[PDB]
């Protein structure tokens, strides 16, 4: 029941744009439930929003390994790669996000 | 700006 509260704490801090503390409670959520792709995704979102694209790529990767149908994650890892000047993997991720968009 | 699901 308990990463149902950590995730929500992280969510509540995310919703208010407090990424530093959002990360703190997203990481606690991931300690208890290391399988929830949604946790990997939102933690990926938090780093991305800070401009920590290196870590954003890292965490989106596993969110996409556990849920490859997450088109939003594909797209955001695509921006991350683009920011880093990785234009090949950016293209690669962008297309995969659009193939899930009718 | 980006949303959340």
């Amino acid at each position: 029941n308990s990463a149902e509260a950590w995730k929500n704490l992280g969510n509540a801090y995310y919703k208010q744009g407090d990424y530093q503390k959002a990360i703190e409670y997203y990481q606690k959520a991931l300690e208890l439930d290391p399988n929830n792709a949604s946790a990997w995704y939102n933690l990926g979102n938090a780093y991305y929003k800070q401009g920590d694209y290196q870590k954003a790529i890292e965490y989106y990767q596993k969110a996409l390994e556990l849920d490859p149908n997450n088109a939003k994650a594909w797209y955001r890892r695509g921006n991350a790669y683009y920011k880093q000047g990785d234009y090949q993997k950016a293209i690669e991720d962008y297309q995969k996000a659009l193939e899930l968009d009718p | 700006m980006e949303e959340v699901d």
